[PDB]
C-alpha cells in the first residue's frame, strides 16, 4: 500500500514533494520520519506539495511521510493558561508537558451575520488618553500603529495587565520578535502576576515562516473555545507586517505570481479572514466575546502605506503614536487627532462620557495653538486658556510604565482638569498633585469611589466639589 | 562509501548526482579534489555547499571558490557535515577564511584540532538570560546618549566615508585595552585594502594577540561571502558554550551579506521580492542574529556597521536590521564635514538602555538636557542664519552659546585617529563625562573659546587647551 | 511709529501668503512624486512577471 | 616594479553585453534583468587593482571604472554595485556643468577614503581651511536667496565661497602643477583675494602663475623639493609683491 | 564641434553665457513662483529680463513652415545669429517687448516688428 504513506521526491527551502499519500486531506497534517510535523497543501495529480512546519535541514530526498488524518488543529482548553506555546502547541518553557483533552482547527468560519450583536461593554485598558478619547468596547477590533519604539508593546502590556481583576482572558502573540524580548515580556507579565489569566504564542525570527504566519490564525483559534464557551477573551497580534513578510516569502517559494507592490494579492484576504473571527455573540449564541488588538508599523509615520491601509479598511478603529511626541517625552504617545474608535463610545460609561467631551476640546485647542507659543499674546484667546489648559492636559495625560489606574480615579482627576481645579496650580507639579490626589482619594473618598464604581455615574457635584477643595487645602506648592 | 559526479556547471552553480538513498543532507560540505591526468587539464581543490535536492539523485550546491577548469563527470567526495572550521584558543591571533583555513602564512591547523559545524540551532527560551548591564566604551557621545548592553546588538548606520570602520577599530582598541576579553572580526565583503590596513594596525597596537579575524574578501563567490558571518559567529559561539567567557563580535557590514544573499537567490533562481532581494531575507536574518544572546555561562555582544544606500532608510536591508538592535547610532556626512568625529548625529542615536532605573537618574537628566538643549538649537539656526542673533531672546542667546560648546564636546580624538592627525588619542571614563556636561549645562566654562572644546578628551583639557589658546 | 506699524503688518501678510504659496507647491510636488514612483513599482512587478513567464 | 594606471570607459556597457549573454543563455535574471553574478565580475575585476608590499616588488596599479547614470539616479544596480566596490566616487553633475561650474565635481557628494595619506604635506596644510570653507558656503547658501540684509558674517561666508567656487574652476586640457596647485589655493584661504572682485579671479590666477615663473622660483622649487609649504613670510611678501603690480576692473 | 578653437572665442564665449544665462532662470523658477518676481534681486530682475528674451529669439520661422502659418520664413548666416545674440547679452535691446523677438530671422526684425507693434 502507498495510501497512508509516501516518499519525498523533492526538498528546497523548506517545501517538500511526495509520492503517493492517496487518501490525503487537503489541509491535513502529515508526519516525517524525524517528527517534524508538515500540511498538505497542495495535492497535484501525481505528488503531495507539503509545506514543513520546523527545521527542514534534517529530511532527505526518498524518507517516509506518515499520515495523520486530522485536518490542521490546535489544543485548546484551559490547562493552557499560564504558559508560553508554539503555533503547534507545543510548550516552550519547558515545566513538562501541558495537559489538555480539546482541540479545534485553525481554519474555522466567522460568526454569521445573524449570530452578532452590537457592542456594548466597555474594556478598561487602564491607560488615561485610550480610555478618554479612544473608548474600545469588547468585541471591537482596534488596530493600534505606530513606528518602532512607540511603545505599542507597552500599552498592549498595560492593557494586558489592568485586567487582573476583570473576568477576561487575554491571548498574547508575538511574531518575528527576539526571544529575549519575548522571555523580558514574559518576566514583566509574571512579576505583576497577569499569567494567572494569560495565554503567550510565540513564534521568533529563527522559526520558519509557515510558523510565522500560522502563529495568530493558532491563536485565534484558543481564543474561540473560550469564547464560544461564553467567555471574554483579549488577542493582541504584534506585527502583522511580519506576518505579510512572512506570508509574501512562502508564496514566492511556491512561485506565485507577485501582486501590487510586490505582495501577493491575496493579503488583504489574509488580513480579512484573522481580523473577522472577532465578534460580540448574541444572546442566542451566549454572552462570549473576542477582541484583538493587531500592530502595524510604518515608516516614518507613513499611514498611506499598502498594508496600514488595509489593516485600517478591516478594522473599527486606530491608535496612532507618532515619534516626534515620544521623543518630546510624551511617553504614551497618543495622537489624539487622528486616533479614532468608531464602534466605541456607545460602550464608554456615563460618567467618562460626561468630561471626555470638554477634554477633546481642550487637547484639541492646544493642539491647533502649540505652534503660536514663540510668542504668547491676545490675552484669553491664546494665553490664558488655550496655552494654560492644554499644557495642563499633556501633564495629566502622562502615565508612568506599567501602573494602569482605575476608570473612577480617571474620571476624578480628568473631572478635576476639566472643572479648572488646575488652573492655579503650576505645570511641573500637576504629577505630582495627582499622585497625591491618588493617595487622599483612597483615605477619604471611599463613598465617592463606591458611588461611581456601582451607578456607572458621577456622585454629587457638591459634594465632589467640597472634597476637591478640601484636599486642594492640604497641597503644598513646590 | 560512495562518491558523487558533477553534471552541470552554471558558474558558481554546480549540479552533483549521488547514489540512490545515499544523498547527504541540506548545507552539507562537498569536496572536489582532482589531479590534471593530462596536459589538457588543471588541478582543481574546491568545496560545494548542498542548497536544494532537485530529485531524481541529484543535487544543487552553491561554490566556495572559482569553478574554472571543472569537467563534467569530476568524482566529489562527500564530508557528511556541514562546513567545519577550527574553534578554541588556536584562532586567536590568525586569520582565516570562510572555511577556516588560515591565510596569514604562518601554518596550518593542527589536524586533530576541534572543529565545530557552522550550522546550528538557536539558544531555547529555558536557557536565554535578561540581565541589563552597561558595556562601557570611553566614547563620550556612546555613553551619554546611547549606551550600549553587555549581551545586546548594536547597529551604526551611515554612508560612504562617515566613518563607522574607523569607530569600529577604536571600539576594539579600547574595550581589549580596558577589559581584557576576547574580540572576534568578521569581515563580511571585506575589501582588501581595508583588511590589510586593519590587520596591520592591530599588530602594531598588539590587540592581534586576542582576536580572531576572518575576512572573506569581495572576490569571493556570493557563497562565501554569505558564509562568512555564520563562520565568525561560530567561532566566537565557542568562548562561551565552554569557558562562558563575555566575547564582542565585530561585523564589518550587514549590507554586504544580505546583497550576498540575494545574489544567492537569483542564482538559485527564485523570484525577486520587493526591490529584487531574496524573499528569505527576514530568515535569514533572523537565523543569523537569534545565534547572538547571552545566556547562563556568558554572553556575546555584537557592534555591527551597516551600509545606507542613498541616504534611504526605507531600503530593506537596512530596514529589517532594526528589529534586532537594542541601541542604534547613526553618523552624518554634514558633521563629518565640519570636522566633528566621531560624527554621531545626537538626536537620531537611540538606546533602550537610556532609563533612569538603568543608567541613574543624574546620567538620565543630563542626557535628556543635552538633548533638550541641542533640539531647541536647531530651529533657532534659520531665525541666526538670517536675522542677527541680537533679535533672539536673553535665553535664546544662552541656549545657542552653550549649544555650540555641547556639540563641539561631543567631538573626541581617538587612538586610531593617530595616522591621520597625529595627536595621541585618550579614554573618558562616563563619570568623567557626564560630570563635563553637566558643568557645561550649568554654564561654569561659557567664558571659553569655543574652538577649545573641538577634538578634546576629559574637561580638565578643555581648560588646558583654552590657557594654552591664552585665556 | 505709524509706519513701522504697517511695516511689521506688510511683512506679516507677506510671510503668511508665502507660506500658502510654498505649501500649495509642497502638495502638487508630493502627489507627482507619488504619482511617478507606483509606475516604476508596476514596471519592476511586470518585468518580474514576464520573467517567470520566460522559463 | 612599474606604476599603472588603468581605465576601464563604460562598466554599464559591459554589465549590459554581460545580461545580453546570460539572457540568451537562458540563465535566470535578477533586478532589472541581470545576472546574479554580475556583482562577482565587478568585484573580481577591480579587486585586481592593489598596492604592492617592498617584497614584492613595490609596483603598484590603479582603476578608475566609469559608469553611467540615466537621469542622475545613484540608487540603480550597476551604480550601487560599483559604489559598494570602491574607494570613493566622483559625481559629476549636469546642473553644475551648464551653470559655468567645470569640471563639475560636486564637492558635497564626493568622497575619498585614502585622502589626506595621497597628498603632499603642504597640500595637506591648504586642503582643511578649503573643506571648511566650502562646507560652510554650501550650508549657508540656503538662505541666499533671503534679501541681502543677513548678518555680516554671513555675508562674509557667500563672499569666500564664491571667490572659492571662481578657483577651483579650470579650463580643458590644462593641467596645474602641484606646486602651483597649492600656491593659489593658500592664497585663496589666507585672505590675499578677498578683495579681488569674483569676476576677475580666473585673471588673478593666470596672472599669478605667469608671476611665480619670473619671480618666486625659490618657492617652486622648495615646495618640489621638500613637499612642505615654504616660509610664511617669503611667501606672503611674494603674494603681497603680485598684488602691488596687478591691475584689477 | 562647440570648442574654441573651431567655433572661435568670439563664438563660444556667447554660447557659454546664453547657456548659463538660460540655467540660472530655470533655477530661479521655484523662488520665483513662492515669493514672488518682487522678490529677486536687481541682479536676478535683469537676468529673468535677458533670459525670456533670448529664448524667445532662438525662435525661428521656417520655410517649410509657410504651410502652417502665413509668414515666408528666413535664412540666418551664423555671423548674423552670433552678433544679434551678443548684443541682446550686451542689454541694447532690453526696451523693446517680449513678443516682438518671437519668430524672426535677424536682429533687425525684432527692431521692424516693434516698430510695427508701435515700440
Ligand atoms: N509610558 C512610558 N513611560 C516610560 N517609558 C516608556 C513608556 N512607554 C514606553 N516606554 C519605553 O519606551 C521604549 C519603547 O519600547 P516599546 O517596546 O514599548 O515600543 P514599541 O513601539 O513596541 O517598539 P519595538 O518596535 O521596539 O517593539 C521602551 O524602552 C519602553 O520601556
Ligand atoms: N576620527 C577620525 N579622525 C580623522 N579622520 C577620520 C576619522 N574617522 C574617519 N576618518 C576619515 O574617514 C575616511 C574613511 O572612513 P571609513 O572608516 O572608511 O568610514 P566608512 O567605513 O563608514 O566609509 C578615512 O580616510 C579617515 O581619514
Ligand atoms: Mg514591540
Ligand atoms: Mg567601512
Amino acid at each position: 500500500q502507498v495510501s497512508d504513506v509516501g516518499t519525498v521526491i523533492q526538498v528546497g527551502d523548506g517545501i517538500a514533494r511526495a509520492h503517493g499519500l492517496d487518501n490525503v486531506m487537503s489541509g491535513e497534517l502529515v508526519e516525517f520520519a524525524n517528527g517534524v510535523m508538515g500540511m498538505a497543501l497542495n495535492l497535484e495529480e501525481n505528488n503531495v506539495g507539503i509545506v514543513i512546519l520546523g527545521p527542514y535541514t534534517g529530511i532527505k530526498e526518498g524518507d517516509e511521510v506518515r499520515r495523520t488524518g486530522r485536518i490542521m488543529e490546535v489544543p485548546v482548553g484551559e490547562a493552557l493558561i499560564g504558559r508560553v506555546v508554539n503555533p503547534l502547541g507545543q510548550p516552550v518553557d519547558g515545566l513538562g508537558p501541558v495537559e489538555t483533552t480539546e482541540t479545534r482547527p485553525i481554519e474555522s468560519p466567522a460568526p454569521g451575520v445573524m449570530d452578532r450583536r452590537s457592542v456594548h461593554e466597555p474594556l478598561q485598558t487602564g491607560i488615561k488618553a485610550i480610555d478618554a478619547l479612544v473608548p474600545i468596547g469588547r468585541g471591537q477590533r482596534e488596530l493600534i500603529i505606530g513606528d518602532r519604539q512607540t511603545g505599542k508593546t507597552s500599552v498592549a502590556i498595560d492593557t494586558i495587565i489592568n485586567q487582573k481583576d476583570q473576568n477576561m482572558i487575554s491571548i498574547y502573540v508575538a511574531i518575528g520578535q527576539k526571544e529575549s524580548t519575548v522571555r523580558t515580556v514574559v518576566e514583566t507579565l509574571r512579576k505583576h502576576g497577569a499569567l494567572d489569566y494569560t495565554i503567550v504564542v510565540t513564534a521568533s525570527a529563527s522559526q520558519p515562516a509557515p510558523l510565522l504566519f500560522l502563529a495568530p490564525y493558532a491563536g485565534v483559534a484558543m481564543g474561540e473555545y473560550f469564547m464560544y464557551k461564553g467567555k471574554h477573551v483579549l488577542v493582541v497580534y504584534d506585527d502583522l507586517s511580519k506576518q505579510a513578510a512572512a506570508y509574501r516569502e512562502l508564496s514566492l517559494l511556491l512561485r506565485r505570481p507577485p501582486g501590487r507592490e510586490a505582495y501577493p494579492g491575496d493579503i488583504f484576504y489574509l488580513h480579512s479572514r484573522l481580523l473577522e473571527r472577532a465578534a460580540k455573540l448574541s444572546d442566542a449564541k451566549g454572552g462570549g466575546s473576542l477582541t484583538a488588538l493587531p500592530f502595524v508599523e510604518t515608516q516614518a509615520g507613513d499611514i498611506s502605506a499598502y498594508i496600514p491601509t488595509n489593516v485600517i479598511s478591516i478594522t473599527d478603529g486606530q491608535i496612532f503614536l507618532q515619534s516626534d511626541l515620544f521623543f518630546s517625552g510624551v511617553r504614551p504617545a497618543i495622537n489624539a487627532g487622528l486616533s479614532v474608535s468608531r464602534v466605541g463610545g456607545a460602550a464608554q460609561i456615563k460618567a467618562m462620557k460626561k468630561v471626555a467631551g470638554t477634554l477633546r476640546l481642550d487637547l484639541a485647542a492646544y493642539r491647533e495653538l502649540e505652534a503660536f507659543a514663540q510668542f504668547g499674546s491676545d490675552l484669553d484667546k491664546a494665553t490664558q486658556a488655550k496655552l494654560a489648559r492644554g499644557a495642563r492636559t499633556v501633564e495629566v495625560l502622562k502615565q508612568d510604565l506599567h501602573q494602569p489606574i482605575p476608570v473612577e480615579k480617571q474620571v476624578l482627576i480628568i473631572y478635576a482638569l476639566t472643572r479648572g481645579f488646575l488652573d492655579d496650580i503650576p505645570v511641573e507639579d500637576v504629577r505630582r498633585f495627582e499622585k497625591e490626589f491618588y493617595l487622599f482619594l483612597d483615605q477619604n473618598g471611599q463613598h465617592l469611589l463606591e458611588h461611581i464604581r456601582t451607578t456607572k455615574d458621577l456622585p454629587n457635584e457638591d459634594d465632589l466639589n467640597k472634597a476637591i477643595e478640601a484636599f486642594k487645602k492640604t497641597f503644598v506648592v513646590s | 562509501m560512495t562518491r558523487g559526479r558533477v553534471i552541470q556547471v552554471m558558474g558558481p552553480v554546480v549540479d552533483v548526482k549521488f547514489e540512490n538513498g545515499h544523498l547527504p543532507a541540506i548545507y552539507n560540505a562537498l569536496k572536489i579534489q582532482h589531479k590534471a591526468r593530462n596536459e589538457n587539464e588543471v588541478d582543481i581543490d574546491l568545496t560545494l555547499e548542498v542548497a536544494l535536492h532537485l530529485g531524481d539523485d541529484t543535487v544543487r550546491t552553491i561554490a566556495m571558490a572559482s569553478t574554472d577548469g571543472l569537467i563534467r563527470g569530476m568524482e566529489v567526495i562527500d564530508t557528511g557535515a556541514p562546513i567545519s572550521v577550527p574553534v578554541g584558543e588556536v584562532t586567536l591571533g590568525r586569520v582565516f577564511n570562510v572555511l577556516g583555513e588560515p591565510i596569514d602564512l604562518e601554518g596550518d591547523i593542527p589536524a586533530d584540532a576541534r572543529r565545530d559545524p557552522i550550522h546550528r540551532p538557536a539558544p531555547k527560551f529555558e536557557e536565554l538570560a535578561t540581565e541589563v548591564e552597561i558595556l562601557e566604551t570611553g566614547i563620550k557621545v556612546v555613553d551619554l546618549l546611547a549606551p550600549y548592553i553587555k549581551g545586546g546588538k548594536i547597529g551604526l548606520f551611515g554612508g560612504a566615508g562617515v566613518g563607522k570602520t574607523v569607530l569600529i577599530q577604536e571600539l576594539i582598541h579600547n574595550i581589549a585595552q580596558e577589559h581584557g576579553g576576547i574580540s572576534v572580526f568578521a569581515g563580511v565583503g571585506e575589501r582588501t585594502r581595508e583588511g590589510n590596513d586593519l590587520y596591520h594596525e592591530m599588530k602594531d597596537s598588539g590587540v592581534i594577540s586576542k582576536t580572531a579575524m576572518v575576512f572573506g574578501q569581495m572576490n569571493e563567490p556570493p557563497g562565501a561571502r554569505m558564509r562568512v558571518a555564520l563562520t565568525g559567529l561560530t567561532m566566537a559561539e565557542y568562548f562561551r558554550d565552554e569557558q562562558g567567557q563575555d566575547v564582542l563580535l565585530f561585523i564589518d557590514n550587514i549590507f554586504r551579506f544580505t546583497q550576498a544573499g540575494s545574489e544567492v537567490s537569483a542564482l538559485l533562481g527564485r523570484m525577486p521580492s520587493a526591490v529584487g532581494y531574496q524573499p528569505t531575507l527576514a530568515t535569514e536574518m533572523g537565523q543569523l542574529q537569534e545565534r547572538i544572546t547571552s545566556t547562563a555561562k556568558g554572553s556575546i555582544t555584537s557592534i555591527q556597521a551597516i551600509y545606507v544606500p542613498a541616504d534611504d532608510y526605507t531600503d530593506p536591508a537596512p530596514a529589517t536590521t532594526f528589529s534586532h538592535l537594542d541601541a542604534t547610532t547613526n553618523l552624518e556626512r554634514k558633521l563629518a564635514e565640519m570636522g566633528i568625529y566621531p560624527a554621531v548625529d545626537p538626536l537620531a542615536s537611540t538606546s533602550r538602555a537610556l532609563a533612569p532605573e538603568i543608567v541613574g537618574e543624574e546620567h538620565y537628566q543630563v542626557a535628556r538636557k543635552v538633548q533638550q538643549t541641542l533640539q531647541r538649537y536647531k530651529e533657532l539656526q534659520d531665525i541666526i542664519a538670517i536675522l542677527g542673533m541680537d533679535e533672539l531672546s536673553d535665553e535664546d542667546k544662552l541656549v545657542v552659546h552653550r549649544a555650540r560648546r555641547i556639540q563641539f564636546f561631543l567631538s573626541q580624538n581617538f587612538h586610531v585617529a593617530e595616522q591621520f592627525t597625529g595627536q595621541p588619542g585618550s579614554y573618558v571614563p562616563v563619570k568623567e563625562t557626564v560630570r563635563g556636561f553637566k558643568e557645561i549645562l550649568e554654564g561654569k566654562y561659557d567664558h571659553l573659546p569655543e574652538d577649545a572644546f573641538r577634538l578634546v578628551g576629559r574637561i580638565e583639557e578643555v581648560v588646558e587647551k583654552a590657557k594654552a589658546m591664552g585665556v | 511709529l505709524d509706519a513701522k506699524a504697517s511695516e511689521h503688518a506688510a511683512r506679516m501678510t507677506a510671510m503668511k501668503n508665502a507660506t500658502d504659496n510654498a505649501n500649495e507647491l509642497i502638495r502638487t510636488l508630493t502627489l507627482s512624486y507619488n504619482r511617478a514612483r507606483q509606475a516604476a513599482i508596476t514596471q519592476e512587478i511586470t518585468e518580474i512577471v514576464a520573467g517567470a513567464n520566460a522559463l
